């Protein structure tokens, strides 16, 4: 009833081709990772899969809205609707947003502007191999998580939670490998274009 | 064109972003699936291949329409319009609906507000299949779905039959080991993004 | 020029979510099969490969015309904007639309107000074989279709022509390895779920070794 | 002046019926292909099939797209192929086939003040080879490629070779591993069904293995 | 607030299928691209990975603007509405415009008109490979590109650095197994099409079997 007419205004003369803070301070994107499955680590085409619960949060101050003391779920073909970062990864060659009974994406409003974001990504990142030691080998096949056209000017990342913002590596059992331990690696990428912030997750591989 | 009148009066003043119950009750869902084949279960990359006919069924009380005709039964066109819920397969490597030929989307609409809605499902799961004892095999092999965005405040999902509700085929449907029976569960797995039900399929099967 | 405002006179009052007279008559469909090639069978995958000129046809009362031409040999961009029937292969594994520089379908609206909606297609389907007799032995691949949302009391399928002469394979359609495609033979038939009595036309082929 | 041009392509495209053909209910329109074979890429005798990279061209004269104040040839961007019609020209024994979408989709819209349409596409077809594998070392292949309409009889369209000999090009800049092309010719045909009948062409040439 | 208001100032009016400049100058693009990796060669069917940011630049002077900021960085929504050139890769046979959250492209509208935009590929080109010398292999892999639908007279292809400067790979990364990249080499031809005259900005890799 009420409810309704507060999601249109929000969609009302909402611009999605300017982030939130266009022309002003760098908005902020916090992001979580929950590891599925390490499921094809493939030694010959220097690959692994990963599927992935891909989580984001911003702050968003043309979304706010002042009653309703609930979370407002929306369905997913609002994202389309709204701005999201485009955050790829740098080293993909096959990915998809799974696609199961509709799209898998989450959007999740709140009541002061922070917009949650979610996808289920199952990614095909290639890595580098050393093959010398050909058994036991540890070989440290990372994800790194960047965004393409905002500079560090536009944007911040930041692993949300700091050490706990990656879960579920440790339930997760390879056949041949064995996850020893990752961690999470935040820095800054120049390009001729601009400066880029790049997240990395790491995982090494210690193989039975 | 008297059916007409009353399709289109219920698309007005319709938001397809919002759940029926959006501040009052969790909307209750309830599910069941036609298992139309088992295929094989390679097991080398833990999967198994499985085709149903998944259902869903929920109130909508924005759907209400006085009684004209008793049901309405609605091609694939209407799936778009009508709120539906998001539900994934936890363990779906690739689950990829059938889209050949008007794609197999079914949906009738009660004058209660009740809405039946169905897909053709194939999926791909993940099931290991226990090497301790090679020749003498056993499996589990689990099959269970939930909401993504939508926890267990704002979804919840049921069986219509306790403890069973789910149908099966003639066992025809190339499997190599013995498909000996059923079990279902419900589970409430806690994640960052809140609590949600899960509803867990066993397909018990055997070696022989 | 003239067309033009026929086609837009034909869509005014008209409904994608309603079968041609819906609260009356059920709607026959005439289903018409051309097979162009029967594909490989993949006996470890256990299913074959076939592709079809898949032809329907129906009446519909809202798009009768009284205009110079008879039949009106419309685009493929046309067939979104009205019904079609839901038709999907009940054994069908992975069944691919051609699509082309422009989709590979069809509509023929008549003055009568019969249409015919054909597809080229390529489904695949399940073809389970006894492995008992292994070097040699004959089977039959099963090809079943019917709706998916209508069930026998608004939907009800027919043959085109009779049942022994509708399904056609090519003269050159034969893309086997190990089989030998000899005789086909079709039949209707009732297939009842837990929504309602679905009705469900068996396409079986009759194919042996070499 | 641009201002000038904008007034004229938005004249073009106000009042078009692209569910029309050009002269719709009169004399059939000539559509003529035109091939510029990129490769042969992978011919495989496992699968009975070859992939083949091309770039398939096509022209028709169409009267609506016609122009007085503007000498060029006006080339417009790729996204004018969906606002316009095209024919529905597909391949009869493709498998899989795609327009490549590397940075957009490989489209040619190429106007003229005459009213003549090009159509360019970047496609690159699996098509399917009936191969005899009687004797090895001797091959001698003749794997084809037919164009073919699908929803438009001989007298709604019709096709021929843009250039009869030279509207196929490049296939003596071919390279193959395993192969040698000796010859390929191009043959008009006129193909009936039960829907009716259909102009096809058939890019046709012979492999050798060595 | 205000940037909503100068965005639509900018399209209104706009022709999204016009190139700066019809009737005028040639339209120059500034190519420039960043290998992020060199993937690894396939020796069975004469092929090669390769991952690029694929840069461009050109002026259009309707989208120059007077406001605060002093360059736009848009998303890529806003790039499906601007005039963007049809550069195909000439020796790709499959390629993949890679989008994860967004399309993979930015657009960067400066004050002046000029604007830039990229994309990041992965191309999969074929190189003609000399197995005469196959444990002592030296290839030299093209990499050309041009427009698809524009003439010489209506884009030309440029380079934005100097041309030996132009192209660059990345220091940490190559995936190369086999082979290793002795360094590129660039090149701008000319290449006499059936529809007209293309610019063809070709780049080589040098390889050596390790
Ligand atoms: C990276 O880029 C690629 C390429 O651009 C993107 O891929 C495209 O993504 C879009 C967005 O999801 C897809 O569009 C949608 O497609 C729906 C189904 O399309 C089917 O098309 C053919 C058959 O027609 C199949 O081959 C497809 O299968 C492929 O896609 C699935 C998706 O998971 C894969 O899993 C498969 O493996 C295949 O690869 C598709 O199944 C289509 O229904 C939908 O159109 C409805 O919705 C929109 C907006 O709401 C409107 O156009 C319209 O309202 C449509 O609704 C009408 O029809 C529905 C039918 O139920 C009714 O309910 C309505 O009332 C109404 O009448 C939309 O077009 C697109 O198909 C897909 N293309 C390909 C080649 O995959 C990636 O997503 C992208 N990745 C990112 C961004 O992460
Ligand atoms: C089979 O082949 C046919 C080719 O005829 C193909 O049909 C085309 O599909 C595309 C979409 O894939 C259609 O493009 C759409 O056109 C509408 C018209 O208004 C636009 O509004 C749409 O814009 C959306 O996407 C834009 C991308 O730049 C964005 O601006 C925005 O996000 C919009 O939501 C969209 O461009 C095209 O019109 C048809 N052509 C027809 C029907 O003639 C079909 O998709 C193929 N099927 C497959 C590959 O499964
Ligand atoms: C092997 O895996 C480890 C982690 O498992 C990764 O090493 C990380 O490499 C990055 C960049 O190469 C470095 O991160 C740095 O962290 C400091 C703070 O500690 C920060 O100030 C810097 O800006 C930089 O980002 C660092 O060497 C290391 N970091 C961590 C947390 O381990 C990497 O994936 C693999 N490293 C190698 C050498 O193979
Ligand atoms: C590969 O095989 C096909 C068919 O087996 C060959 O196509 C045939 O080509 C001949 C020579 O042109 C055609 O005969 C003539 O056709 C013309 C034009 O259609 C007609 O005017 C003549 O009266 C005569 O019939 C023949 O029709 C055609 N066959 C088919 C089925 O189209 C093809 O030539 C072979 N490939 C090579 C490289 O030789
Ligand atoms: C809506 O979402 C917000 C964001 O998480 C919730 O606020 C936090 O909730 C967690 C767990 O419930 C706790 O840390 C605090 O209760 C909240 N933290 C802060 C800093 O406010 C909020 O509870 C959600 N609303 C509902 C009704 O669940
Ligand atoms: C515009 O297109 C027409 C049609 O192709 C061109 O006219 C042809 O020009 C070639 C020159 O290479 C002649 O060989 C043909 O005989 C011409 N055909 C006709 C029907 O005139 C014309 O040259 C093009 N003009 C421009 C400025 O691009």
């Amino acid at each position: 009833s009420y409810v309704k007419e507060t999601v249109d205004r929000l969609l009302k003369g909402y611009d999605i081709r300017l982030r939130p803070d266009f022309g002003g301070p760098p908005v902020d994107v916090g992001m979580r990772i929950d590891v599925a499955s390490i499921d094809m680590v493939s030694e010959v085409n220097m690959d692994y899969t990963l599927t992935m619960y891909f989580q984001q949060s911003w702050k968003d101050k043309r979304l706010s809205y002042s009653g309703i003391p609930l979370n407002l779920t929306l369905d997913n073909r609002v994202a389309d609707q709204l701005w999201v970062p485009d955050t790829y990864f740098l080293n993909d060659k096959k990915s998809f947003v799974h696609g199961v009974t509709v799209k898998n994406r989450m959007i999740r409003l709140h009541p002061d502007g922070t917009v949650l974001y979610g996808l289920r990504i199952t990614t095909t990142a290639a890595c580098m191999m050393d093959l010398r030691r050909y058994p036991l080998d540890e070989q440290n096949c990372t994800l790194e998580i960047e965004s393409y056209g905002y500079t560090t000017d536009d944007i911040e990342f930041y692993w949300n939670g700091g050490e706990g913002a990656v879960t579920g590596v440790n339930k997760i059992e390879l056949p041949q490998f064995s996850i020893v331990d990752y961690k999470m690696v935040s820095k800054k990428v120049e390009f001729t274009t601009g400066a880029y912030p790049r997240l990395s997750l790491s995982f090494r591989l210690k193989r039975n | 064109g008297d059916v007409t009148v009353i399709l289109n009066n219920l698309l007005e003043g319709y938001d397809n972003k919002l759940r029926p119950d959006i501040g009052v009750k969790p909307t209750l869902i309830h599910t069941d699936m036609y298992v139309n084949s088992i295929g094989p279960v390679n097991a080398i990359n833990m999967e198994y291949t499985i085709d149903i006919f998944f259902a869903q069924t929920w109130y909508d009380r924005r759907l209400k329409f006085n009684s004209t005709i008793k049901v309405l039964r609605l091609n694939s066109n209407m799936v778009g319009k009508i709120w539906i819920p998001d539900t994934f397969f936890r363990n779906s490597k690739k689950a990829d609906a059938h889209w050949i030929t008007t794609p197999n989307r079914m949906l009738r609409i009660w004058n209660d507000g009740r809405v039946l809605y169905t897909l053709r499902l194939t999926i791909d799961a993940e099931c290991q299949l226990q090497l301790h004892n090679f020749p003498m095999d056993e499996h589990s092999c689990p099959l269970e779905f939930s909401s993504y965005g939508y926890p267990r405040e704002e979804i919840v999902y049921q069986w219509k039959r306790s403890s069973v509700e789910v149908g099966d085929t003639r066992s025809w449907r190339l499997y190599q080991f013995s498909f000996v029976g059923l079990r279902n569960t419900t589970e409430v797995v806690k994640t960052t993004s809140g609590d949600y039900v899960v509803m867990s399929v066993y397909f018990d099967l055997s070696r022989r | 020029t003239v067309f033009t405002r026929i086609l837009d006179r034909l869509l005014d009052g008209y409904d994608n979510r309603l079968r041609p007279g819906l609260g009356e008559r059920v709607t026959e469909v005439k289903t018409d099969i051309f097979v162009t090639s029967f594909g490989p069978v993949s006996d470890h995958d256990m299913e074959y490969t076939i592709d079809v000129f898949f032809r329907q046809s129906w009446k519909d009362e809202r798009l009768k015309f009284k205009g110079p031409m008879t039949v009106l040999r419309l685009n493929n961009l046309m067939a979104s904007k009205i019904w079609t029937p839901d038709t999907f292969f009940h054994n069908g594994k992975k069944s691919v639309a051609h699509n082309m520089t422009m989709p590979n379908k069809l509509l023929r609206i008549t003055e009568d107000g019969t249409l015919l909606y054909t597809m080229r297609l390529t489904v695949r389907a399940e073809c389970p074989m006894h492995l008992e007799d292994f070097p040699m032995d004959a089977h039959a691949c099963p090809l079943k279709f019917g709706s998916y949302a209508y069930t026998r009391a608004e939907v009800v399928y027919e043959w085109t022509r009779e049942p022994a002469r509708s399904v056609v394979v090519a003269e050159d359609g034969s893309r086997l390895n190990q089989y030998d495609l000899l005789g086909q033979t079709v039949d209707s038939g009732i297939v009842q779920s837990s929504t309602g009595e679905y009705v469900v036309m068996t396409t079986h082929f009759h194919l042996k070794r070499k």
